[PDB]
């Protein structure tokens, strides 16, 4: 009911990001949505004196046919002054279950600072560049902006005060337009509790981190080894020696002495078996000196393994993985690599939000033009992470399979 | 007098920290001064400008060419940024045919849009006096001056706000703004169309804006931005290929401009060689001889540009189709159409700069470009016709290490067909010979060696001059491919060669990579295995090639 003064970082102008083309159906959907929002005073038309712009598009979330409006506030979030903070709940990832709730509508009841509204300008484009586009700016807290949860924070605490006082065993976290609620109850009790919370907020996505762990490096267990088996084992151990100091491969490479055929069976000497067992024991231990630094970026690398299987590693320093996983879920994308990749990026970003409270920078194994052409067709989250593109096939792919 | 509705003004500011212009007025001749005095007196009588006192410290030079012309370049430098008047040029293929298309001249509205009162003081200008024996006449603008930074955008937004209710309550017509001209198309009867045109002139008159009762000068065929627009078709303005004995750089840039421009409707235009001649020249007057490939290309262009070709307009009730053909040397051509033999438009795509490539990646890139262009022009992705078998695409994307995707498409049997030229095995080959390869070079003398040893005792080491480590690693693999049968296993420690080959190219800058590709094509089964170097892996002979 009262506006808080918001400014930009010193020396930075507002965002001036080009709007990318949209299909006719998304344009019509955004026309309906923005007309309704204009009727509700949430947005207002602007004149040509506003040179700022932030891209906009439309999606369809899970289990819903209604179109939704997404704004790519990445540039504005960068250029928006730093708001202050709350330490990240280290117990949210340890909880048995976590549920994600969309609380974006609550942001629209709080007005936006007068002098800052011009920086939230966005354009509905026209087909074939008929017009310069329908231009709008926000009057309330917009979904996707980083200042919206920071400003609404006090109100959110006031709304969640009775529920948090009633259940001290439930952990509540907030990120952008999402509320993460972690507990240890039964799925039915968790769903009834989630309905209790949603009706609690009314009058004012099953996720199980406990079924997630870090993945160790495993070596094959064979009774007979071929030259190729031993060559790949030596390669994988040589790679792992960058992560684990004591990995030793000289006794196994000793078997590869001579120019033998790749499919020839080679028996392991006792020195080789002992070296292999020592390597197994070393690989059973965690990595030495692996810590998280909140002042650094999180890097997420993804490898396509085929047959709908994908691997990923989250780290900050090379060979110091903070998280590793394998997303192989099949959700109506059996024939579309890019859709699988986009869902993978969304899931990894969600995990990263739960663990560290911020998104990572992705290294995507896809050409820039393909990804930038199709990723918005399968996006369903309210946030958007940063990403770069890997053009050279990494050798370590199979070492994560 | 009928009360005119006032046009809302747009608040305009200067760039932060900057101040209004203060430029010295040039001395003018007596006749020029008299002309500007007459013109400015009339304009003041009409209300476009107003006289001001000496308190205004700002000034903008004035000229006469009569015709008054104000040089607002400084005020433009000092004026805030505005939203673009256009995010791109419309394309004729995106237009939807109309029974009637009328043009209305709204030029007299340009000086009828008021300027922000607080900003008018920055538009001050002075007419010098005769012999400079009196104070010059001081003026400032009350409306959007021609040449000022913000006039087109403010004019367009004002006109749009005025046209908004008329467009809303007449959905059976289409109104389009272009500069000081409106374009109203409709499929109604010619009488109803002219009637609603008169209604539009009325609605515009309710803001005092005047459209000429005279018939407009523009009439079919419309000439616009190098385009010819006809009642039922469109094309480019006549492209004529010059007949030159010798060609300079500006002649080749004019020719590649005419060919790139003509390529949007004329199918099969190629610009590879002619643009290749401009590589690293940076000299406009330099005369460059003409290769024979550019002669054959130019002759094909003159054959294609012989007789006129037209494009049709867009019909949303019909599907959108885009067909692609490979032309060679990284060139691709495509046609977008809805009915056979009647194209909406055509185009071409050249491969990006790269050291290694294959036809499938290039076709993918072309499909992405066509998809983006089609979403721009028509707001939907077309259905594709591609010269590649379904099984080929499935093998490719299933085995490709990157994620890739092409939208809905179908195979068209039009050679040349995009295919996969080789596929590496996933497991070692039983019964095939195993070639352990290696190559090495000296960094100073550039002397190196490349060779292999095999399980059957076959060996080879070849010395090489003026070489590098990477070249010797590739050369080793090439030697193994040369001297082996139809099925071969190859063991290397070169992360470089494995990085190249795992990208699956079929063409390359390096002739050595091309030779390796030609060897891989002739083979039946090739399994390429990598091992770490210098780890005592027998067979892998770094010492054999370091002698
Ligand atoms: C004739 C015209 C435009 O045409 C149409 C205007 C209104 C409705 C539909 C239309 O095209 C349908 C197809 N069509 C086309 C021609 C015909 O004779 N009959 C037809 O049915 C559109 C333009 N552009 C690109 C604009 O941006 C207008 F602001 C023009 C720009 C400059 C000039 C000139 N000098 C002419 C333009």
């Amino acid at each position: 009911i009262e506006t808080v003064p918001v400014k930009l970082k010193p020396g930075m102008d507002g965002p001036k990001v080009k709007q990318w083309p949209l299909t006719e159906e998304k344009i019509k959907a955004l026309v309906e949505i923005c007309t309704e929002m204009e009727k509700e005073g949430k947005i207002s038309k602007i004149g040509p004196e506003n040179p700022y712009n932030t891209p906009v598009f439309a999606i369809k979330k899970k289990d819903s046919t209604k179109w939704r409006k997404l704004v790519d506030f990445r540039e504005l979030n960068k250029r928006t002054q730093d708001f202050w903070g709350i330490p990240h709940p280290a117990g949210l990832k340890k909880k048995k279950s976590v549920t994600v709730l969309d609380v974006g509508d609550a942001y629209f009841s709080v007005p936006l600072d007068e002098d800052f509204r011009k920086y939230t300008a966005f354009t509905i484009p026209s087909i074939n560049n008929e017009t310069p586009g329908i231009r709008y700016q926000y009057n309330v807290l917009p979904q996707g902006w980083k200042g919206s949860p920071a400003i609404f924070q006090s109100s959110m605490t006031k709304i969640l005060e009775p529920f948090k006082k009633q259940n001290p065993d439930i952990v509540i976290y907030q990120y952008m337009d999402d509320l993460y609620v972690g507990s240890d109850l039964e799925i039915g009790q968790h769903r009834t509790k989630i309905e209790e919370l949603r009706q609690h907020l009314l009058r004012w996505y099953e996720l199980h981190p406990d079924k997630w762990t870090v993945q160790p490096i495993v070596l094959p267990e064979k009774d007979s080894w071929t030259v190729n088996d031993i060559q790949k084992l030596v390669g994988k151990l040589n790679w792992a020696s960058q992560i684990y100091p004591g990995i030793k491969v000289r006794q196994l490479s000793k078997l590869l002495r001579g120019t033998k055929a790749l499919t020839e069976v080679i028996p392991l000497t006792e020195e080789a078996e002992l070296e292999l067992a020592e390597n197994r024991e070393i690989l059973k231990e965690p990595v030495h000196g692996v810590y998280y630094d909140p002042s650094k970026d999180l890097i997420a690398e993804i490898q396509k393994q085929g047959q709908g299987q994908w691997t990923y590693q989250i780290y900050q320093e090379p060979f110091k993985n903070l998280k590793t996983g394998k997303y192989a879920r099949m959700r109506g994308a059996h024939t579309n690599d890019v859709k699988q990749l986009t869902e993978a990026v969304q899931k990894i970003t969600t995990e990263s939000i739960v663990i560290w409270g911020k998104t990572p920078k992705f290294k995507l194994p896809i050409q820039k033009e393909t990804w930038e052409t199709w990723w918005t067709e399968y996006w369903q989250a309210t946030w958007i992470p940063e990403w770069e593109f890997v053009n050279t096939p990494p050798l370590v792919k199979l070492w994560y399979q | 007098m009928v009360p005119i509705s006032p046009i809302e003004t747009v608040p305009v500011k200067l760039k932060p920290g900057m101040d209004g212009p203060k430029v010295k007025q040039w001395p003018l001749t007596e006749e020029k001064i008299k002309a500007l005095v007459e013109i400015c007196t009339e304009m003041e009588k009409e209300g476009k400008i107003s006289k001001i006192g000496p308190e205004n410290p700002y000034n903008t030079p004035v000229f006469a060419i009569w015709r008054k012309l104000v040089d607002f370049r400084e005020l433009n430098k000092r004026t805030q940024d505005f939203w673009e008047v256009q995010l791109g040029i419309p394309h004729p293929a995106g237009l939807k045919k109309k029974k009637s298309v009328t043009v209305l001249d709204v030029g007299d509205a340009y000086f009828s849009v008021p300027l922000d009162e607080d900003f008018r003081k920055y538009t001050a200008f002075t007419i010098p006096s005769i012999n400079n024996e009196t104070p010059g006449i001081r003026y400032q603008y009350n409306v959007l001056p021609q040449g000022w930074k913000g006039s087109p955008a403010i004019f367009q937004s004002s006109m749009t706000k005025i046209l908004e209710p008329f467009a809303a309550q007449n959905p059976d017509i289409v109104i389009c703004q272009y500069m000081d001209d409106l374009y109203v198309g409709s499929d109604l009867e010619i009488g109803q169309h002219r009637t609603k045109i008169e209604e539009l002139r009325q609605h515009l008159l309710r803001w005092g804006l005047t459209t000429p009762d005279k018939k407009h000068q523009k009439e079919p065929p419309f000439l616009w931005m190098g385009y010819e627009l006809h009642p039922d078709k469109w094309t480019v303005q006549p492209i004529v290929l010059p007949e030159k004995d010798s060609w300079t750089v500006n002649d080749i840039q004019k020719l590649v401009g005419k060919l790139n421009w003509a390529s949007q409707i004329y199918p099969g235009i190629k610009v590879r060689q002619l643009s290749k001649l401009l590589r690293g020249t940076k000299a406009l007057t330099e005369v460059i001889p003409l290769t024979e490939e550019a002669e054959l290309e130019l002759a094909e262009n003159r054959e294609i540009l012989k007789e006129p070709v037209h494009g049709v307009y867009y019909d949303p009730s019909k599907d959108l189709i885009a067909e692609i053909q490979k032309q060679g040397q990284g060139q691709w051509t495509y046609q977008i159409y809805q009915e056979p033999f009647k194209n909406l438009k055509t185009g071409k795509y050249a491969r990006m700069r790269g050291a290694h490539t294959n036809d499938v990646k290039q076709l993918t890139e072309a499909v992405q470009k066509i998809t983006t262009e089609s979403i721009v022009i028509w707001g939907k992705t077309p259905k594709f016709k591609l010269p590649i078998q379904k099984e080929t695409w499935e093998t490719w994307w299933t085995e490709y290490w990157q994620a890739t995707w092409i939208p809905e498409w179908e195979f068209v049997n039009t050679p040349p067909l995009v295919k996969l030229w080789y596929q590496l095995e996933k497991e070692p080959i039983v019964g095939a010979e195993t070639f352990y390869v290696d190559g090495a070079a000296n960094r100073e003398t550039k002397l190196g060696k490349a060779g292999y040893v095999t399980n059957k005792g076959r060996q080879k080491v070849v010395p090489l001059t003026n070489t590098t480590n990477q070249k010797t690693e590739l050369q080793a693999i090439y030697l193994a491919l040369q001297d082996s049968g139809l099925e071969v296993n190859i063991v290397t420690d070169s992360q470089y060669a494995l990085g190249i080959i795992q990208a699956q190219p079929d063409k390359s800058e390096s002739e050595l990579v091309n030779q390796i590709i030609e060897q891989l094509i002739k083979k039946e089964k090739v399994y390429l295995a990598w091992v770490p170097a210098h780890k005592g892996i027998g067979g892998n002979e770094q010492v054999d090639k370091l002698v």
